């Protein structure tokens, strides 16, 4: 079914699941598997995307790209994107990259403002774990969380070298793992190779955070390969160095929570997708690069 | 001048075309005949394939490109005749 | 799990008209109206072009794009495409490319290199016939292309220079291959239908050269009023005029249909390892640095 | 380089070899996969068929010279194998 | 009823070892001890040579003789053969041949011509490797053969001179292809096995060029104490040292079996049409007048 | 089965039908289709022939041609040979053409004695007509036969050119069809294209005469293509020319009789072969070649 997602200022992501899209009466329409068909709007549409079990005909794309909209392909949930073309200035008359490309490469090429962008993206990590509050588990206003937030605020603001930033990054994640470990009466250490349910849930949630990060940076146009905190010779650097921002805020308590009461991976995926939809997370990251870029 | 015949005919036309073209090439298996043969020999070969009659489905391949083909077949971009 | 078959060794090409692309029994395939089902070799396909009256499902798109097979849409003009994004690219190649790209002079040198690589395409795939290596007109015209693209005063100075080149090179072969057809998307003769069905092979070879190694398409080297779509024409011009055009006039004069044409294009493209050549020759541009 | 693959194996392993080689070349007809792969290409091909296992009967052809062959197939004499 | 394929465009040649040759369903074939027939394309077959443990029946001999496939018996040395004789030969070729041949000087002229065409066999046929066109020893050895056969004082002066040549040339290629084997009919190594399975191809191509254009074998151009077998040896030396010897040393060094040897020799014969070639070069001798 | 036929002085044609010839005890033996296996002699054998359904092995000719015999292939009846090697001076020590070859090319190369050989060859055509008698049809000693015989003897000795010799041969055969047609109460005109029984049995008997002529030619060693009476550009020269000896003597009465009571082609073949074996024709053709060559 059709699901609406906000990107910058209006609901402009049209995810279609299990439907065949075609041209009806000279306009793009789509019939769901139950047999009934809806048309699409044109003025309110900039991102149109296809989920699992969807087919779409050639004249549909011909008149979609005639008048300035862009189609993409995801997995289920609409966030783990796998196939798309690229957002430019406009897809018909001027094929130039957007200004967000311009500001990100100009901030990358200047080293001191690169360090400024690194300390600000950690400060938005602090802001993201402060603002997004969940109704289970760790509250973000207790003594321990505020203590490590103030400590790491001073630690990032004093720091001037990158290896220090990954040092405070590792100290951040290890103090945070011990925080939700002590809040749920467990002893824990994070590991990819652990076969228990906790580590596999945080690994799947970490890949889902990669999915929503890749979808958001494509929605602003930015490619996967422009890292800022990780090394330059790392495949998928930008998705990691933007996904850690949303990881330690939301995906770690969600993963730990679904690891405590132990529901299945499909319903845990559904819980993450629904929470990404209601608290408009893609709009939050889109506004985040929209405030790192213009400076 | 190394050519290969693939035949998709039905019995008893398939056995008859196997008799007429297996005297000219060497039988490989699964109705395939690769072998070495002359161009005017291909001319008398396609003449006697005309004299087999209707119902024959024979395609001749020189390297990849088809030199000659007889009988109501549907081919495509990769030359795949569906699969089944 | 096996290394996912590296992408210089993908060997099958398709322009697909009047069919339905899906997957059955773990095999990607397409259907005509007769109930008969084709086969798509996903581990060695480059790309699938999708003509009029055609559509592709999502699960077959996923299984082709996991191996990185590019699907694009036919309706030279505005052409609509899909690149695989789930597989994580080597950041080093297009990283050095964007270091090149946002500087205008290094963008200019990359544009000059990629379009002077057309002569390397014309010289290293050699098994032509008819005009062959030169008819004392195609060598002069590729020399005048070399002069025009070595000039390279701006990106919009040669915005439609390849449009004049497809015009002049579709007339130029035609004075020895007797017909008087021009460049048109709707001319009912066999020549223009053939040359419209054939440069999209160059489009798809260029695209799945662009998927794995280097640039994501919208970072172009030729923009203007008439070059609409981006880098894909700049890297499909390598083998548009070099390969499709002599085989085009061959297969249009000698009188056979679409099918043995696209046999001939698989054979010519896939004898000299031209997708592999395209990867390792755009690798010289991505990591020139 | 021009490669023609002939599979003489037995089902359901014949369908498994059809699954691997049909992911590499088109299905021309009657257990024959025509196409073109390179030397590194046929290297990954043969390591995939050696990952397939036993009972695989594959003969490859580059022009007329046999490039490789997997399995106990008695290709007698110079170019062919009939039986009856 | 079709013109029965003239001899110059027949392409398949074989040695039959450890078999039984007969007719199955109008197809000439041979059987192993487990069946496994190998249906002979008699419209293109040159010859069938028969090693030990082999036989061929009368109906097979007649069906191969109607198109004229020459059958011989391999056990250099004495090889026994059966020429098809029901089909009536074109008169003027062997008429002119015997008119020259009974004159001893024109007999010498014909013999020096046919033996001097070995240089034409070595220069026309070129797709070799290893020693290739010369190793600075084989060019001198065909030069010394040219000297010896241009000498040509008597027929018994060079009665076994080519026996010394197969000796010296089986040692001469062997100093770059490392083994010290000699010319022997019973040596169990692979080198003498390959060069004993090779001379019957020369014998068979010579025989089926001697079947319809010109001469029946027992009217020869090389007789003596040690040259026993007739004219077929004389017209088999043309592709003895030029053709089968380098491929023999290739197959014996790189080390595959008999079957891929015969695959390579059939490829070499079909690539230049050496049946057709030595048909029209013995036409220069029979139809000189 | 095994059949003995004479050429010069001994029964030395060994025609074998329907038997597999193998090596038994190091010697050439032949096992028949009834299971019986018989050895061959070596001193009494110079020609061995393989008729219909006859196979033979490699070692068999290895000690056939080790000890000096010649082997050939033929149809049923042992007189229509199709596959053979070629007669030399000796098959082991010295490969030299025989003196019969020598003297026939010498009698070609002398023109006047070529014409002498031509007049002599129609003379023993006349002698073969006068010699061989049959118990049916035309008596060879009546008035008409003796009249045309003495007329063609004086016509042969008067003539000097090959055109008049060819016209005499045509007149002789046309007068013999007139006489033989008047003896069987028919009106006849010889023709290949006629589809009746008479002309078809003449063409079959004529091709049998070609077969026995070619058998005699290979028996002494001379080739099919060195004619005397016909033109130089005629295929099968001595086949036609030596069959012309018997075509009026034996083939014409046997063909006219066998088409007179209308027996089938296979029994007429068997009766012709019985005449060829019992009356032993090939010996007189061999002796006729012998009396041409040494002169």
């Amino acid at each position: 079914m059709q699901k609406q997602i906000l990107t910058s200022q209006k609901r402009n992501m049209y995810i279609l699941s299990r439907c065949k899209v075609l041209v009806k009466n000279g306009q793009v329409c789509h019939l769901h598997e139950d047999g009934n068909v809806y048309t699409v709007p044109y003025a309110n549409t900039v991102f149109i995307g296809l989920a699992e079990g969807t087919s779409i005909t050639n004249e549909a794309m011909s008149m979609l790209a005639a008048n300035g909209v862009i189609v993409f392909w995801t997995k289920g949930g609409g966030y783990d994107m796998f196939a798309a073309d690229i957002i430019c200035h406009l897809p018909q008359a001027d094929y130039r990259p957007t200004k967000y490309m311009q500001n990100w490469v100009r901030l990358w090429l200047d080293e001191e403002k690169k360090l400024s962008a690194a300390k600000e993206i950690l400060k938005m990590r602090v802001d993201s774990l402060s603002t997004h509050v969940h109704d289970f588990g760790v509250d973000v206003e207790n003594k321990r969380v505020s203590s490590i937030v103030n400590k790491f605020d001073k630690g990032v603001t004093q720091a001037t070298s990158f290896e220090s930033l990954l040092g405070h990054e590792g100290t951040f994640v290890k103090s945070l793992y011990k925080e939700y470990a002590l809040e749920y009466e467990i002893e824990f250490k994070r590991d990819h190779k652990s076969a228990d349910n906790y580590n596999k849930f945080l690994t799947l949630g970490n890949y889902y955070a990669y999915g929503i990060a890749r979808s958001s940076l494509w929605a602003l146009g930015i490619d996967n390969s422009f890292p800022l905190l990780h090394g330059s010779t790392r495949r998928g650097g930008l998705v990691f160095d933007v996904a850690d921002i949303i990881k330690t805020s939301i995906i770690l308590p969600l993963a730990f929570h679904a690891a405590d009461q132990g529901m299945s991976n499909t319903e845990f995926k559904r819980s993450c997708v629904a929470y990404f939809d209601k608290n408009d997370i893609l709009a939050y990251l889109i506004n985040n690069i929209k405030r790192l870029c213009m400076e | 001048m190394f050519i290969r015949i693939k035949c998709f005919s039905k019995q008893p036309i398939a056995k008859k075309v196997s008799r007429e073209v297996s005297a000219y090439l060497e039988y490989t298996g699964n109705n395939t005949w690769e072998g070495h043969i002359s161009g005017q020999g291909v001319s008398n070969l396609q003449t006697k394939l005309i004299n087999v009659g209707k119902g024959v489905k024979v395609v001749c391949n020189y390297q990849d490109k088809v030199l000659f083909a007889i009988g109501n077949v549907a081919m495509s971009d990769t030359g795949s005749v569906p699969k089944y």
